[PDB]
RNA sequence: AGCCAGGAUGUUGGCUUAGAAGCAGCCAUCAUUUAAAGAAAGCGUAAUAGCUCACUGGUCGAGUCGGCCUGCGCGGAAGA
């Protein structure tokens, strides 16, 4: 390895993950199987790729201490075990869900998702950005509007109102 | 995926399918049937070409037969028939013997598109770098 | 030094009766218990037993250490209470218990029949499983190791009273 | 960096000279230029770490008698027939 | 077991241990590693 | 130091190979997957092996490692 040195280096890189970083995921790992890499590695093969990082470094005093990039409520996000998962270039959208559905899976813990930055707080799991580039969510979000939402209430009476 | 079931790799060449005295009762004594090795085989095998060595997972349960998803073929092999000699190592590094270069084994790299751990199209090229340099092969990239 | 710095915390409900340098801890089970010490000194207060050396002794800390881990099995002896399991393997084998002493039958030309000793007791939820519980961490030891004696496990097809924690290496004869 | 404390001999001879290296020190000598000779005794331990450091036979050296900083070079140094210890040095007024 | 005159533990689950006024090697592994006089 | 994890893919590498898919064998030891993972440690295979090691993450929380110079002891050590 190395000593203070290679300490910093991991940071200043590892942070400027989260400070250049797109999205951001933390991922406790009990049980951490090697398909685990061969997953988000494989959901990188045709879908993502090298624009994606998780190095194991709950090295805490370091990946924290060496967030000076600006990363609060972090010190809540420091417990225990935690695998983070950092993005560069593409949308903050898939990265997000390629654990929400693996650990669902089982494939490790999730840390319940303790949430991370981006927003910056705590956690709670939502669906803001895997939306994106599937807009025909909004094409099926207008609802017809005159007319599917018609076509559900305007004329749901007769399939449901000859009683 | 899983992890360990049933599965082996043991052949010599597509050329000739279910061979007796290369393997015989060896290629298959757990749940593979001797017999049955050149139906679910040459369903796929005479349906592009035989010559190349074809290994195999061997999905065994308890039903009978067994299943076989195949993939890819070794990269080394590719040296008898797109490269040079009909042997391969032999004399190793005593003496420059074959020279392969960055033309060719492209489209031989190119194949493999569900075989390869390198997103980097780019990456997955010096993999198979070495798999012609396993006997002596200069490369004149 | 180090298991010997550490605590001890006596969970509320166990006496510790410590009577100059004998140490006595009773609680939900487990019949007491009161063992001796020497280089060391124990001392109670708080909700705790702590153990340091004693000047003049050379044997101090080293004493000391197996003090706190002895007082501290003591503690959990009469707590949780201790662990066992044994299992019999080979055709032919199984125990019994019909009572406080156990009966074995290992391919001899006789039944066995070991006697349990005081404060601890077995029962053979099979023919082939000894599971005994005591509170004495240093005696259920000693009656596993007994009983597991009697026919040790042969390195071969592996028959003989196990454990659970075993390893059983079990090799192939000379070639022919 | 090289700096070594000593103190002036009082006494000299193979017995003298044995009872240093008895006492963990050693018997030091010190020539050169129109200044006349120095007996002086060093430590060993001290000085037995400063001569592992090849540094320490390239760069010159400095001594302190008493207070007073000499300052010479590692001319010649007599090592123990068989084990790692110092037997004694020479030093150069340079 | 061996009684060599040098006993040297053999093995990486080789121990070498003092019982009594004997040291020993322990070896978990291999039983061929036992020793004793040393 | 324990204890919780992991230890792949080109690559079953080709090879004097009956069969060799890391370890009686030859020579090679290069490049990826990433936090680490060696064509390489061990048991030992009809051949797959199954299960475990260097090396990295987690827990814990103050020391820990091996040489050097020296003092005193242990084994080695059986006889009428
Ligand atoms: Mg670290
Ligand atoms: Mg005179
Ligand atoms: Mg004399
Ligand atoms: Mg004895
Ligand atoms: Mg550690
Ligand atoms: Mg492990
Ligand atoms: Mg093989
Ligand atoms: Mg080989
Ligand atoms: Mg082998
Ligand atoms: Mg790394
Ligand atoms: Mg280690
Ligand atoms: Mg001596």
């Amino acid at each position: 390895m190395a000593l203070n040195l290679q300490d910093k280096q991991a940071i200043v890189a590892e942070v400027s993950e989260v400070a250049k970083g797109a999205l951001s995921a933390v991922v406790a790992d009990s049980r951490g199987v090697t398909v685990d890499k061969m997953t988000e590695l494989r959901k990188a093969g045709r879908e993502a790729g090298v624009y994606m990082r998780v190095v194991r470094n709950t090295l805490l005093r370091r990946a924290v201490e060496g967030t000076p990039f600006e990363c609060l409520k972090d010190a809540f996000v420091g417990p225990t075990l935690i695998a983070y998962s950092m993005e560069h270039p593409g949308a903050a959208a898939r990265l997000f869900k390629e654990f929400a559905k693996a650990n669902a899976k089982f494939e490790v813990k999730a840390a319940a998702f303790e949430g991370e930055l981006i927003p910056a707080s705590q956690i709670d799991r939502l669906a803001t950005l895997p939306t994106y580039e599937e807009a025909i969510a909004r094409l099926m979000a207008t609802m017809k509007e005159a007319s599917a939402g018609k076509l559900v209430r305007t004329l749901a009476a007769v399939r449901d109102a000859k009683e | 995926a899983k992890k360990v079931q049933a599965y082996v790799k043991l052949q010599v060449a597509a050329g000739m399918a279910n061979p007796s005295p290369p393997v015989g009762p060896a290629l298959g004594q757990q749940g593979v049937n001797i017999m049955e090795f050149c139906k679910a085989f040459n369903a796929k095998t005479d349906s592009i070409e035989k010559g190349l060595p074809i290994p195999v997972v061997i999905t065994v349960y308890a039903d009978r037969s067994f299943t076989f998803v195949t993939k890819t073929p070794p990269a080394a092999v590719l040296l008898k028939k797109a490269a040079g000699i009909k042997s391969g190592s032999g004399k190793p590094n005593k003496d420059k013997v074959g020279k392969i270069s960055r033309a060719q084994l492209q489209e031989i790299a190119q194949t493999k598109a569900a075989d390869m751990t390198g997103a980097d199209i780019e990456a997955m090229t010096r993999s198979i770098e070495g798999t012609a340099r396993s006997m002596g092969l200069v490369v004149e990239d | 030094s180090r298991v010997a710095k550490a605590p001890v915390v006596v969970p509320a409900g166990v006496d510790v009766k410590i009577n100059g340098q004998v140490i006595t801890i009773k609680g939900k089970n487990g019949e007491l218990t009161r063992t001796l010490n020497d280089a060391v000194e124990v001392k109670h207060a708080d909700n705790t037993l702590t153990f340091g050396p004693r000047d003049g002794y050379a044997d101090g800390w080293a004493q000391a250490g197996t003090a706190r881990a002895l007082l501290n099995s003591m503690v959990i002896g009469v707590t949780e209470g201790f662990t066992k399991k044994l299992q019999l393997v080979g055709v032919g084998y199984r125990a019994a218990v019909k009572g406080n002493v156990i009966n074995l039958s290992l391919g001899f030309s006789h039944p066995v029949d070991h006697q349990l000793p005081a404060g601890i007791t077995a029962e053979c939820p099979t023919q082939t499983e000894i599971v005994l519980k005591g509170a004495d961490k240093q005696v259920i030891g000693q009656v596993a190791a007994d009983l597991r004696a009697y026919r040790r496990p042969e390195p071969y097809k592996g028959k003989g009273v196990r454990y659970a924690d075993e390893v059983v290496r079990t090799k192939e004869a000379k070639k022919k | 960096m090289f700096t070594i404390n000593a103190e002036v001999r009082k006494e000299q001879g193979k017995g003298a000279s044995r009872r240093l290296r008895a006492a963990n020190k050693f018997p030091a000598i010190i020539y050169g230029g129109k200044e006349a000779p120095l007996a002086i005794e060093l430590d060993h331990d001290k000085v037995m770490n400063m001569q592992a450091k090849a540094e320490f036979y390239s760069e010159v050296l400095t001594i302190v008698v008493d207070g007073k900083e000499i300052k010479v070079k590692a001319q010649d140094v007599q090592r123990h027939p068989y084990k790692p210890k110092l037997q004694h040095i020479d030093f150069v007024r340079a | 077991m061996k009684v060599r005159a040098s006993v040297k533990k053999l093995c990486r689950n080789c121990k070498i241990v003092k019982r009594d006024g004997v040291i020993r090697v322990i070896c978990s592994a291999e039983p061929k590693h036992k020793q004793r006089q040393g």
